[PDB]
RNA sequence: CUCUAACUAUAAAAAUCUCUCUUCUC
């Protein structure tokens, strides 16, 4: 190893307002967590690509700042009794991570998946739209 | 009919001598020249306009680059 | 700054949108020619237009 | 001739309210004035301009009366504006009314001092009103001070 | 240089050196280039004419439109109008009195500066209707060069239209002005104007 | 009349089996009604192999995937292109639809 | 006569409708 100071990019990425929060190895701290409504407008669009580009490039230059050079990736859909598919800005976030400068070091996927769900929200008939 | 512009005379229908000495004085230094942009300093009501204008070509104030109707090109003598 | 790039098309990937208008291409950078981008265009192209980009992170979605 | 904006500066802030009067409506939105400050134009666009689904135009933005808004994004090179009309909270238009009614009066007086002495509104403000409302925070707690204390 | 001496009597400005087309005998197709590389093969500038009219099959094929010279495609567009549709000797003598006024004013030989301001005055990004009624969107897209140059040519020519409309100034001389002010990046022209407005729109709508 | 000889279900002896919830809208479906696909895929796509390549460290890391049984619900599988209305001679057949790619 | 690899990703609103029906025998 080169030194190269290690963090957690740890995305989340919803079907809404996706999540970029980077930390260091053990977790306890945080640092640069800005989010994907943090920066775009229509409130309909933080789940949005372009959402998720701008945090990662926010989260990209603070972390340079503060030293960190590589970051882990750990995707994480909206989990537990939800769809749990990852959401649409995650893939963005991860992709303008690396693109600024940022090293990429073991990506995982650490969705909440249960052996099994208590209830899942809708009733037995579930969303009719 | 509804007379929202506003507009006053705006024109100098006649030419009056001060009027004179000022269209001599920028009769250069106007270095392009048009009934247009002779009008546009409020100095010239745009019918004696082309009368200044022709005036001018009378000791070679001004050098005609296009003498097309309708309009005129003149630029200043050097 | 000013971070306005070139990228030339090298395939144009049939019309796409709701109004049958725009189309979508695969461009390529002036620089770095290995690098290409799918992206959106709002006029008639072919292979060989260099088009202007204020972005080079975005990428073409298909319009619905 | 009503100029030379309330505030210290001609420009906007980046999430402040204001008040603005309609001027006219283009297809993709309308690029209107502001009067919370001077006259610095700027866009306001249909997918953020109703509330709900936007159905009619006329109905809702009325070209030449007096509605709330925010700013979201600043041009600060030659002027220009980024506004928003959705994102309007029921307590932000309360205190936009108040605030907006406050300097309408601070501008209606001087105004008519202005008129009343030709002179242009710039010198007067500059005179007058800034130094006040570095003191005071607004020239009308001022104003009710003159009537009371001098 | 060289007057041919025949039984009719061609003036000698017209037979000087006349392997040197001039667009108006008064102005060099050579010495003006592109500056941008984007809009280059979208400009006809390569093949020298004589005069800004030629009834050239310009609208058979899809992609003829750029082959025709770019100051015809100008004249063209100052066509536009029912009031003024067929007549083009008319856009031709404008464009004329709109190239003397701008070798008068910096002289900079005015097609340089017509091609100067078609390139600044196009837009580069742009936005469509994508939204699906019920909710109202418009997604930024980016605009073909060729739609670049006749988007860059229709404001402008709307420009010079409205400045002209009930005002003292000729349509020439308002023209010339807005050649001029797009030729820099002068925000008072109309053309660079909308252009500026816009692309800002559509940056904000990405 | 029957549409189906099958009736859908694919149960066939066993009188009931335990409902699964759809992933879209959430409905109350049996588990073998229901229409189930593996979406099995890459976590970083073809758009992006190239930038994480050559910005990672552990040379030649082998990227991870991603997998989901995904639980349709029926009326979404009709509605979200998951499957498809067929001829009534062309239910009969039921291998997927031939090796998309070979 | 020998063979299991590639992939995503749309759910705004839309209620109702007064006639009248007519033969096949080479
Ligand atoms: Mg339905
Ligand atoms: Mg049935
Ligand atoms: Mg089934
Ligand atoms: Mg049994
Ligand atoms: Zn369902």
């Amino acid at each position: 190893d080169n030194s190269q100071v290690f963090g957690v990019a740890r995305i989340f990425a919803s079907f809404n307002d996706t999540f970029v929060h980077v930390t260091d190895l053990s977790g306890r701290e945080t640092i640069a967590r800005v989010t994907g409504g943090m920066k775009v407008k229509a409130d309909r669009d933080e789940s949005s690509p372009y959402a998720a580009m701008l945090a990662a490039q926010d989260v990209a230059a603070k972390c340079k700042e503060v030293g960190i050079t590589a970051v882990h990736i750990k995707i994480r859909a909206t989990g537990g009794t939800r769809s749990k598919t990852p959401g649409p800005g995650g893939q963005a976030a991860l992709r303008a991570l690396a693109r600024s400068g940022l090293r990429i070091g073991r990506i995982e996927d650490v969705t909440p998946v249960p052996s099994d769900s208590t209830r899942k929200k809708g009733g037995r008939r579930g969303r009719r739209l | 009919s509804k007379k929202s512009h506003k507009d006053k005379a705006k024109h100098a229908v006649v030419l009056d001598q001060d009027k004179f000495d000022r269209i001599m004085k920028e009769a250069p230094t106007y270095r392009y020249v048009s009934v247009s942009v002779l009008v546009d300093r409020f100095k010239l009501g745009g019918s004696l306009a082309r009368v200044a204008l022709r005036h001018l070509e009378n000791e070679g104030i001004i050098k005609p680059v296009s003498k097309h109707s309708k309009q005129a090109i003149y630029t200043r003598a050097t | 700054k000013t971070p306005v790039t070139l990228a030339k098309v090298i395939k144009v990937l049939g019309r796409t949108g709701s109004r049958g208008g725009v189309t979508q291409v695969r461009v390529e950078f002036l620089e770095d020619t290995t690098r290409t981008i799918v992206r959106n265009v709002k006029g008639p192209v072919r292979e060989g237009d260099i088009l202007v980009l204020m972005e080079s992170e975005r990428e073409a979605r298909r319009l619905r | 001739t009503s100029h030379c904006r309330f505030y210290e500066n001609k420009y906007p802030e980046i999430d402040d309210i204001v008040m603005v009067n309609v001027q006219q409506i283009a297809e993709m939105g309308a690029y209107v004035k502001l009067l919370e400050y001077d006259n610095i134009e700027g866009m306001i666009l249909l997918s953020e301009l109703s509330r709900r689904r936007i159905r009619s135009i006329q109905k809702l933005i009325r070209v030449g009366k007096n509605d709330v808004a925010v700013v979201l994004r600043v041009d600060k090179e030659k002027g220009y504006i980024d506004l928003s009309k959705r994102r309007v909270s029921s307590e932000d238009i309360i205190k936009c009314e108040e605030k907006y009614q406050k300097s309408k009066t601070v501008h209606s007086i001087l105004r008519y001092c202005a008129e009343k002495f030709q002179i242009p509104l710039e010198e007067l403000y500059k005179t007058i009103a800034w130094p006040l409302s570095r003191k005071f925070g607004h020239a009308y707690e001022a104003f009710k001070l003159s009537i009371i204390d001098e | 240089f060289v007057p041919v001496e025949l039984a009719t009597t061609i003036p000698v400005e017209i037979q000087q050196a006349q392997q040197e087309i001039k667009l108006f005998n008064k102005w060099s197709f050579e010495d003006v280039e592109v500056k941008d590389a984007s809009l280059v093969d979208y400009i006809q500038i390569s093949k020298p004419i004589y005069v800004a009219h030629t009834a050239g099959r310009y609208a058979n094929k899809r992609f003829r439109k750029a082959q025709c010279p770019i100051v015809e495609r100008l004249t063209n567009s100052l066509m536009m109008n029912g009031r003024n549709n067929g007549k083009k000797l008319k856009a031709v003598r404008i464009v004329k009195h709109t190239l003397e006024i701008i070798n008068v004013l910096t002289d900079q030989n005015p097609l340089q500066v017509v091609v100067d301001a078609i390139i600044n005055s196009g837009p580069r990004e742009d936005t469509t209707r994508v939204g699906g009624g019920g909710a109202a969107r418009r997604q930024a897209v980016d605009v073909s060069p060729l739609r670049r140059v006749n988007q860059s040519i229709a404001l402008l020519t709307i420009g010079a239209r409205e400045a002209a409309f009930r005002n003292i100034k000729t349509i020439a001389e308002t023209l010339a002005e807005e050649l001029i002010n797009a030729a820099k990046g002068s925000s008072t022209s109309y053309a660079i104007k909308k252009k500026d407005e816009l692309e800002r729109v559509a940056k904000s709508n990405r | 009349p029957k549409k189906r000889a099958s009736n859908g279900r694919n149960k066939k002896g066993r009188g009931h089996v335990k409902p699964v919830r759809c992933v879209n809208c959430s409905r109350s479906v049996p588990k073998d009604k229901a229409i189930k696909r593996m979406a099995i895929r890459n976590i970083v796509e073809a758009a992006a192999i190239r930038d994480l390549s050559e910005a990672s460290v552990y040379a030649e890391y082998a990227l991870p995937k991603t997998y989901n049984k995904l639980h349709y619900c029926i009326s979404c599988a009709i509605h979200a292109r998951i499957v498809r209305v067929r001829s009534r001679t062309d239910r009969r057949i039921r291998a997927p639809p031939q090796r998309p790619r070979f």
